[PDB]
């Protein structure tokens, strides 16, 4: 019933079991007296499991009792979660306390089956102009994120879960796969400020331990979630709920390092052979259930600029929309600095989101594509020689960029200014006025960080 | 004893076993808990398999026996309107599948004696293909492109083009999410076009040897009619998704890599699956039927998808394929972009089987459109660095612009016979020289308009029989003339 | 004047061009050459 | 003695044999109650064989029995194979009945010696305009057609068939080692019902064969070539027979299939460390001794559509004539897509088609490589920042390119445009002239598809 | 403050007693943990709150924090920054400092990239004035 | 004076021979004592002084000097001289005679390439004219 250490090189450990009770794959183990854990990842012969230490090897000899669980990684799931840092273990990393919770659910589960699957595709409703309109997202879809460091990437995301909170009465699970310590620190401390904190359960891999601990810690984060969704109230009507992974890219590098580590034969660029399957394990439990739904929010990282790479490759296969965060609209003083050109949709299309909808969208476009290639002819020859046309594109972009800027909930402790959850009705409405060409008269500066429409109007009446 | 073993091994889907002294290639093999396996090696010592099903269940020291028979799938006309998965179980929740026959999922195509020339014609409703690059019942075309261009729109449209026409259809979906096959079966319901296809799903999240096996399971299931004397019409939405998954199987068992960490075998991997659509003839019908049926000949039509990286065609997949099938289909980012919906390249996307497969009108009509788009696109390409040039090359730009602009079609809006020789005459005889590159689109939909709440009799003989002499000619001639003036586009 | 205007902007729109076909087929060569070293040394380290 | 299977992997079996009666290299077995045959290829010891399988393994398990026919494979040779279709075998697949022969020759036999070898002979006219310019045939040569997927090989070939082997009296040998079912079925039923089918013999081993019946195939079609050179009528008659072998890449292809699992170290790009010597001893066997000729035209496949791969790269000292043909070219629409560049032949030489031949070629080589070096100038600058004789070059050159396209009869049913054939003169003349100074006012449109040159004058008043 | 003078060369070293000691290979011959190794070297230079300080010392010092900056330094073929080591150390630390080969001979002796030399930290770092 | 047609050939020839056997590869699946077989085989081209002719033939000839020339043939890849074998060789060789395929396209018939090409002996090697 019990087992005993036989190599020990590196993370890697093997452990010889009984005839009969060998565990199967997954299947977490424990060391009697010291702290560290292992994970089954294949069988050899004559009882033998080939595993990983999730801990440290150091102090540690051949000859140990181990201990078998039986089963997959469990981890505390529940309302106590909120507002507290955890490992992959699920263990407080934050001196805080034991979590309450008592129950738990293991982190290694089948996708739900073809006849689970919503029967429609419905809009995820943010209150934010530019991602409603432009890029809108849908209940059980994928989002990835494309900006640096300096340009409001986690004002955003806590911007995300203060709003879902506030309006589909949800709840959301950070993950950060791979992270630094300083900037982790940097996040609890603004999160516990801003009052967003306790709303909001989050799992820490460090980007100082071993690649084991890196590469399961996104599942913790799921299984939270999927908690989260099927908890039931009256009448069922689950909850719809989020999930931020800092870095998919780092999820697959520690993937590739595992492979390598285990030993088996590289793939192309030196990727491990089993790439996309293990990408697809993940991104297949992201779906909207008849009960409830899971919308995910992942940082992606491109390495070397090369689009073809197997990774990118990879990971765009399941994305649905990309929001791509510009230095130049930061620093230009507009916020959320996102880009109205750059970023994409596969819901903008006009069977989904109606005629309209779609309508505006595209003339939105056509005006700032416009706006931007004769930007460089008014600065090679200037505002003169131009005709009227132009001139009116010109300033109806103008009023558009300003438009597309509005305060936040978040950042009413540091300005004063109340925050927006401006609908999409309203958002239409006043897009489809400004290009038919009513507000042709209010000056440029009422539409910047104003929200809604009749607050334009207020607002160019006071000036 | 000689038909139970023993599991040693289980590692990534992959299962060694100890014993099984008599068991032949390929056959079926039975876990504990109905788990279903097939064999892949026979060492001296033990016996190598992978398991078609989900592997985490299965540990060291359990059982296993061997059926007796090779690999097999339930085939028949029941199977009509139903969602199986990649070994015909269903899982659309509608109840199970009432087979009678069953069939081998591996086997060879006929002979060289036993086929026949292609030249029954397969419409899909678009100008761009129905015109340049021809599809005929046994003929395989492949449709080749990039990542979001809009392949698998094209083989929903053929799918719901063959509503009248009789012949019935397989839908395999390798390596999807599970939210698009949901999305792509309602659509197919929504049109009717559920009454006679078969659908065949293999998800991301499913195993790798369930990827693999899938497409020949298809094809085995759309053989049944083509070995009856009828048609039938088969879809690979990616048979990339298929060669990652042989790849990785490949690796997993120690096989010595080379171009692009790919293995050997893959050429055969990829041929002898579509080397299995075929038209066969009378005689073969008749001695597969033992005189039941007589004069009669069965066909199956393929139509594989293949995806790019960049818009690089000359790579190792891509082009292996390329070599095997009789044309390809190329949809280019760059025009999709543009605007230019159907986005077919020409100059680079061929047809093997050529007229043969046209009615006579289409095939008179349609000569040589292809071959001068393709130099018109290089003239175009190359001709921004001149200053005075003579008539000829305006010409060429405009007749290549318009003829551009001609083939540019809507989701959902199949185009009869009668619409494409209309408008394929209009621009070959010049008639469109005069009107503006733009409003192309609306011309020609206007005078399909007119022609079709007008000429009613010579429209329906045209459709009904692709024929045409000098009366007809001189028919379409008069029309487009009296359509010319006192109409609006 | 304007001609050169002209002619300067073409050109540039050219390099660019031609600077992001080269740069694919960097990308691919670059690719190929990690796969090929990675199957040398893998094979060189099985035959000992 | 009896055989008895020990091991089934992939289309390799190995046969365990007893301690005295082990089979040769190369000697064919047979499986009691099973169609399928076996051949040797190496010795282990023990009495141990390792084979391969000529057939399909179905139902095949370990523990049946084997016969040794202590003889290699032997095919039926002689006049009664005209008009016939058989598979690798030797047996036939045209439900036509049995062949009535006793003759057998061995299927492996060495190459002739050094001091049976002839020299070449006259010119043979094919009636292509840039083969007969840029690449002369000879007769008893080898030809070879170098090219990617989809760029025209079969069709050149077939224009070659249509053109040469009209105006011939003798045999012909066509095989097919692993190329298209379907172009089967059409050679055959043309040949048939255009009378020419009683001369003419036929073996087939197509793409979706096992590795085995690929593999050998080509042997058999080169076997029966060697009868039919060899045999005399009475007086001493020759026969000049032909030989039309497709795609030989395959050959390679199946023995990198076999080669791993024969048990062999890899080599560069994973190909078998034995390449270049299987190229030989095939290639060396296609050859015209001092008591017969044959003429033979090869296809050969090139992976990934570069020439460094070495698999075509060694085949381009097996040849007298190489044609290549390039993509680019044929993505223009210009057919045949043949590249004037690295395409040549040993029979250019002043001492064997003239002197005018030679300075004509020259010429036109050396004006297309000094405008391909032009590339990039006219890529970043215009064509304006020139010299006029370097736009005379580029002109000249597009024409010269224009006027090497010329139609097929057998790519009529492709376009519908009628056949041109063209004698060399009349090709001599027209370079000539263009490259003379004349032909500067035609347009380059009206050398599209023309044949000769007068036709180029006709055509330039239309267009 | 520590400083160590090349990393490039301990990752060499480590290479070697790896391959020496049968590690299975990877790219450019790289054993499989080489992120981990400088990943657990450069996460300890780090600075520590008054209670941690407090409770190390056990009440001996109290309203004092404690700090630790490391500069490595890698060397780079040239230029090429897209080799293995480069870019797991450049995804490791809070910045970069760009030395160019064409700026040393161009007569600016610092020779500092300033355009794609970045430090995350910013001004939170630096005196008032 | 000796000619080799091509040594390219007979590199190929000993590598199917040695992984034949069994032997490591190494780059471009070449094994080891490659550079040995092509080294030791040219180190047998030289002149020798009269006083070895002498002792040679044991007084036969006197006053005499012998000579061998050799003249080996090398194929490269699309001009690629940064292979195995191209570089193995040529820094044995006391000289190079470069042959570009772009200058025989063009008309340069002896298409060789001045300034790439080199001759260690020099002008001790000609005739005084
Ligand atoms: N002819 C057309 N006109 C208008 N819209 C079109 C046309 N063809 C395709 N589209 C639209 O363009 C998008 C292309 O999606 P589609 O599923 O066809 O692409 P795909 O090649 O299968 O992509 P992927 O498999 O990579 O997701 C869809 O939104 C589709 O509705
Ligand atoms: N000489 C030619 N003239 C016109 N079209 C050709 C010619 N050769 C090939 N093609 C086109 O290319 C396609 C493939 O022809 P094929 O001879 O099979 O090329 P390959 O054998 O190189 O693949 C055909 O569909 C045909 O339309
Ligand atoms: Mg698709
Ligand atoms: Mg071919």
């Amino acid at each position: 019933s019990s087992g005993r250490i036989i190599q020990i090189i590196g993370a890697v450990i093997d452990v010889e079991f009984e005839r009969t009770s060998v565990p199967k794959i997954y299947d977490a183990l424990q060391v009697d007296g010291t702290e560290t854990t292992l994970e089954v990842q294949q069988q050899l012969g004559d009882g033998v499991v080939r595993t990983i230490a999730m801990g440290s090897t150091e102090g540690l000899k051949r000859g140990l009792t181990v201990t078998s669980t039986n089963a997959p990684i469990s981890v505390p799931v529940g309302t106590a979660t909120l507002g507290r840092i955890m490992d992959v273990l699920g263990r407080p990393i934050d001196e805080a306390g034991p979590v309450a919770t008592e129950e738990r659910l293991p982190i290694h589960r089948q996708a739900p089956s073809y006849a689970e699957q919503a029967a429609s595709t419905d809009l995820l409703e943010t209150g934010i102009k530019v991602i409603d309109l432009l890029c809108p997202f849908a209940k059980g879809g994928k989002v990835g994120l494309f900006g640096g460091a300096g340009v409001g990437k986690t004002v955003n995301m806590m911007e995300l879960i203060n709003n879902i909170a506030k309006a589909h009465s949800g709840l959301s699970v950070f993950a950060g796969v791979g992270e630094r310590t300083r900037e982790g620190n940097d996040f609890y401390h603004e999160m516990k400020d801003s009052n967003v904190l306790d709303k909001v359960a989050m799992v820490y891999g460090q980007m100082n331990e071993p690649p084991g601990n890196r590469l399961r810690v996104a599942l913790t984060g799921l299984t939270m979630a999927e908690y989260f969704r099927d908890e039931k109230d009256e009448n069922g009507k689950g909850r719809d709920v989020l999930l931020f992974v800092d870095n998919i890219y780092r999820y697959t590098l520690a993937g590739t390092e595992v492979s390598a580590l285990l030993g088996r034969m590289p793939s192309a660029v030196g990727y491990q052979p089993t790439l996309a399957e293990e990408m697809g394990v993940l991104q297949e439990r992201i779906t909207s259930t008849k009960s409830g739904s899971i919308t995910s929010i992942q940082a992606v990282y491109v390495p070397a600029d090369d689009l073809t790479d197997p990774s990118p490759a990879t990971t765009f296969a399941h994305l649905d929309a990309t929001v791509v965060l510009s230095r130049d609209i930061a620093s230009s003083g507009i916020y959320p600095a996102i880009d109205p050109l750059d970023s994409t949709s596969r819901q903008l299309d006009p069977l989904v989101v109606g005629q309209e909808h779609y309508e505006i969208a595209r003339a939105v476009q056509n005006v700032l594509q416009r706006y931007k290639e004769l930007k460089d002819i008014i600065a090679i020859l200037g505002m003169d020689e131009l005709a009227e046309e132009d001139k009116l594109v010109v300033y109806r972009a103008r009023k558009i960029q300003r438009f597309f800027s509005q305060p936040f909930h978040v950042a009413e402790v540091f300005t004063g200014a109340p925050g927006k959850l401006v609908p999409l009705k309203e958002t239409i409405r006043g897009f489809k006025g400004l290009l038919a060409g009513e507000y042709d008269h209010i000056p440029e500066q009422a539409f910047y960080m104003v929200g809604g429409i009749d607050e334009v109007i207020a607002k160019a009446e006071k000036l | 004893a000689k038909n139970e073993g023993t599991i040693v091994m289980v590692s990534d889907g992959i299962v060694r076993i100890h014993g099984l002294a008599d068991a032949m290639y390929g056959e079926m093999i039975e876990f504990d808990g109905g788990l279903f396996g097939m064999a892949l090696n026979l060492e001296q010592d033990s016996v190598g398999a992978v398991v078609l099903g989900n592997y985490l269940s299965l540990q060291e020291g359990q059982k296993a026996r061997c059926t007796g028979r090779v690999l097999e799938v339930p085939v028949g006309p029941e199977l009509l309107g139903r969602v199986v998965d990649a070994l015909g179980n269903p899982i659309d929740g509608k109840g199970p599948i009432d087979a009678k026959l069953t069939d081998a999922v591996e086997k060879v195509a006929p002979g060289v004696i036993w086929r026949q020339s292609v030249d029954q014609p397969v419409q899909t409703g678009y100008k761009s293909v129905d015109t340049m690059i021809p599809v005929g019942r046994g003929q395989r075309e492949l449709i080749i492109g990039d990542r979001q261009t809009g392949k698998t729109a094209m083989a929903i449209d053929a799918i719901i083009a063959q509503k009248n026409s009789g012949i019935k259809c397989v839908y395999v979906a390798i390596g999807q999410k599970q939210s698009t096959i949901a999305n792509v079966v309602r659509k197919l319901e929504e049109t009717g076009a559920m009454a006679y296809t078969t659908v065949v799903a293999a998800a991301a999240a499913d195993p790798a040897a369930m990827q693999y096996l899938a497409p020949y399971s298809g094809c085995t299931m759309g053989e049944y009619f083509r070995d009856r004397g009828e048609d039938a019409l088969i879809i690979y939405d990616d048979l990339s998704k298929q060669a990652v998954a042989y790849r990785q199987i490949s690796l997993l068992l120690r096989r010595p890599p080379g171009r692009e960490a790919y293995p050997g075998d893959v050429f055969y991997l990829h041929s002898r699956l579509l080397e299995r659509a075929s038209r066969v003839s009378a005689e073969y019908v008749e001695k597969f039927t033992n005189g039941a049926v007589t004069g009669k000949t069965g066909s199956l039509t393929a139509l594989p998808i293949i995806e790019t990286q960049a818009g690089d065609v000359s790579a190792f997949v891509p082009t292996n394929v390329i070599s095997i099938t009789d044309g390809q289909i190329f949809l280019e980012t760059s025009l999709f972009n543009a605007g230019i919906r159907p986005a077919v390249n020409a100059g680079i996307s061929v047809s093997r089987v050529g007229g043969s497969a046209q009615t006579k009108i289409i095939k008179k009509l349609s000569g040589g459109i292809r071959t001068a788009l393709a130099q018109y696109r290089e003239l175009a390409a190359f001709a921004q660095f001149a200053s005075d040039l003579d008539e000829a090359t305006r010409k060429q730009l405009e007749h290549g612009q318009r003829v551009t602009e001609l083939m540019k079609q809507k989701q959902y809006a199949p185009y009869s016979i009668a619409d494409q020789a209309v408008s394929v005459y209009a621009s070959n005889e010049g008639y469109m020289a005069d009107v503006e590159v733009k409003k192309i689109v609306d011309f020609d939909a206007a005078l399909i308009a007119y022609f079709r709440s007008e000429y009613a009799p010579l429209m329906k003989q045209i459709d009904e029989t692709g024929d045409y002499n000098k009366d007809i000619e001189a028919a379409i001639k008069a029309g487009i003339e009296s359509f010319k003036a006192t109409q609006t586009y | 004047q304007s001609a050169r205007m002209v002619a300067m902007k073409a050109a540039t729109d050219n390099a660019g061009q031609l600077i992001k076909d080269l740069q694919l087929i960097y990308n691919k060569l670059r690719q190929a050459a990690i796969t090929q070293e990675i199957s040398e040394i893998v094979g060189g380290a099985a035959a000992v």
